[PDB]
């Protein structure tokens, strides 16, 4: 209990009993640092709209009940973007739309006590209910006028299909790639691509538009490899997505690095190329034999681009393993080399 | 223990190929590990000079 309309709770809470929480809250030298908002009682709190949580970017928990909130705008939770609890019971709330809890990762979606409306924009929430997410089936959520949540008919209700036509084949380093996303649905609001940070591995040309958006990725380099190409689409309903990758060859590459000494010996290596290229050691020329205690040894690969690492891996060698180690790495394009002198022990 | 030993194996092996030097301050934590679960063990004493070594290349 405090002379303000909300008081701090914890070491990161606020819980507000009185109207005029907003206000209070954007009062609060770090509120930015809140991890937990509980408000009720509100008397002019009909909307929530984007700039009402601004600058609660460590919020988890959020309570807003008994303040006749009607209308959340989709984008009112985009400044709690780590909001993970929120329950909104208890309010006047009709509808709500997909985009509002779009993008967070709730575990708790609190509806009860609110005058739902069903009808093809609460699909999403149903969704949810049949999934188990949220919190969601233990509510036992009503249409207002209707029946449960549960059984609200949706035959006409659906999120935009998508297709998107890509490349069989890989392509060449140079080349112009078309790909094209065809879209339906009822209501269609939108629709385009989300291009994960392509660092000018294409120039990006987009063309036509619904129902059947056309993009064209030109001059591709080596670095379009395990790029993330998305198409998406949204109605009312909701949103769809399909990411696809295209596949660009390029010539094999290989660099050594000097031998490291720790429970057994390395000649770290990295490799480059697409296909993957094949690997050939040479000692001082000659084809070496990988044994028990001489082998090839790679890290595990990552999704995000096509370079391997690795080592040759030594136990025990002797001064007879002291000498020039060659990397042989070859694909379709040819075979890269690199070289490396490497001393083991000294001679007897 | 041998899985501690390849696990500063690749932690070694990724700040040289990666140049990036965080993953030296995992080599050190199970470096210490490492050596309470055997104070005799000799890898140990590479181990270390290894985390050094990259670590000057790194810097340097
Ligand atoms: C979502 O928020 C609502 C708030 O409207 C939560 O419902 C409320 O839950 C609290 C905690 O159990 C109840 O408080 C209790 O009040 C009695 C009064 O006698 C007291 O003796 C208890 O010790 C406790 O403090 C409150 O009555 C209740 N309000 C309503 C209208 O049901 C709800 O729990 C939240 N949902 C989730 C999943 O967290
Ligand atoms: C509160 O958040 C700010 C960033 O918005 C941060 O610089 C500051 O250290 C935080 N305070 C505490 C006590 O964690
Ligand atoms: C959010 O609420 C849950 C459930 O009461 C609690 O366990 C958790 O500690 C809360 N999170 C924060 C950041 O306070
Ligand atoms: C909602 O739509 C799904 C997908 O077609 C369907 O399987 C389910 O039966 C529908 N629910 C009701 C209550 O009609
Ligand atoms: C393709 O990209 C390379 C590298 O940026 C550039 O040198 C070349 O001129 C480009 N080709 C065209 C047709 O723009
Ligand atoms: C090391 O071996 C490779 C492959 O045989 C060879 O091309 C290179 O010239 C050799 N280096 C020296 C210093 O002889
Ligand atoms: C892949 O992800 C790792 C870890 O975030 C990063 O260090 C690396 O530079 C990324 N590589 C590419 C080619 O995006």
């Amino acid at each position: 209990s405090c002379p303000d309309a909300c008081c701090p709770h914890g070491s990161s809470g606020l819980r507000c009993t009185r109207d005029g929480a907003l206000d209070s809250l954007h009062h609060l030298p770090g509120a930015e640092n809140l991890t937990e908002l509980y408000i009720e009682n509100q008397q002019h709190l009909q909307h929530l709209e984007l700039r009402d949580l601004r600058g609660l970017g460590e919020l988890r928990n959020l309570t807003i009940v008994k303040s006749g909130l009607r209308f959340v705008a989709p984008d009112a939770f985009h400044f709690t973007p780590r909001l993970s609890r929120l329950n909104l019971s208890f309010n006047a709330l009709e509808s709500l739309s997909w985009k509002t809890v779009q993008g967070l990762s709730l575990q708790e979606l609190v509806l009860s006590g609110n005058p739902l409306h069903c009808s093809c924009a609460l699909r999403w929430l149903q969704r949810w209910e049949e999934e188990g997410l949220g919190g969601v089936p233990e509510q036992k959520l009503q249409c207002h006028g209707q029946g449960p949540l549960a059984h609200m008919p949706n035959a006409s209700c659906g999120v935009p299909t998508l297709k998107v036509q890509v490349p069989n084949a890989s392509v060449d380093v140079g080349d112009d790639v078309l790909l094209r996303c065809q879209v339906e649905g009822r209501g269609l609001e939108q629709a385009g691509w989300i291009l994960t940070e392509l660092e000018q591995s294409a120039t990006v040309m987009k063309s036509g538009g619904l129902p059947s958006l056309g993009l064209t990725l030109a001059n591709v380099t080596s670095d379009l490899n395990r790029k993330n190409l998305t198409c998406w689409a949204e109605n009312d309903v909701g949103r769809a997505e399909v990411s696809v990758q295209v596949n660009v060859s390029f010539p094999a590459s290989v660099q050594l690095h000097t031998a490291v000494e720790m429970h057994h010996w390395c000649i770290p290596f990295s490799v480059d190329g697409q296909p993957a290229p094949s690997l050939r050691w040479l000692f001082n020329g000659s084809v070496l034999n990988e044994t028990s205690f001489i082998f090839t040894e790679f890290l595990e690969p990552a999704a995000n681009e096509t370079v391997r690492h690795g080592c040759l891996r030594l136990n025990q060698p002797t001064h007879v393993n002291n000498g020039n180690y060659t990397l042989l790495a070859a694909n379709p394009f040819g075979q890269a080399s690199a070289s490396i002198m490497a001393a083991f022990m000294d001679n007897p | 223990r041998d899985e501690i030993k390849e696990r500063i194996f690749k932690a070694v092996v990724r700040a040289i190929v990666t140049g990036n030097p965080e993953q030296l301050k995992e080599a050190k934590k199970l470096l210490e590990k490492l050596k309470k679960l055997g104070r005799l063990d000799q890898d140990a004493k590479k181990f270390e000079k290894a985390i050094r070594q990259v670590e000057k290349r790194l810097r340097s």
